């Protein structure tokens, strides 16, 4: 989508595994806020906006 | 045949969304529990 128009995919009930997004070396940035990538895959949150 | 579905006018904004197997003279007895603890 348009950055006016941003796609919003709300997604629950799910196994989340962030190892494969943070090993892919297909992204160029990977800057996360008030998180570490590290602790993701152990943390466990009510709902993903992406 | 069901072709008629007349329980609600809208749907805006959906926290959680769950489709599973189903459940189900009077011939069958349902007993069921609902409660709702700690959320
Ligand atoms: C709930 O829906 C209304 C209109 O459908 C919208 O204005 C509001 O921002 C929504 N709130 C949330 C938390 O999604």
């Amino acid at each position: 989508a348009s950055v006016y128009a941003w796609n919003r995919k709300r997604i629950s009930n799910c196994v989340a595994d962030y190892s494969v997004l943070y090993n892919s070396a297909s992204f160029s940035t990977f800057k996360c806020y008030g998180v570490s990538p590290t602790k993701l895959n152990d943390l466990c949150f009510t709902n993903v906006y992406a | 045949m069901e072709s008629e579905f007349r329980v609600y006018s809208s749907a805006n904004n959906c926290t959680f969304e769950y489709v599973s197997q189903p459940f189900l003279n009077f011939k069958n007895l349902r007993e069921f529990v609902f409660k709702n603890i700690d959320g």
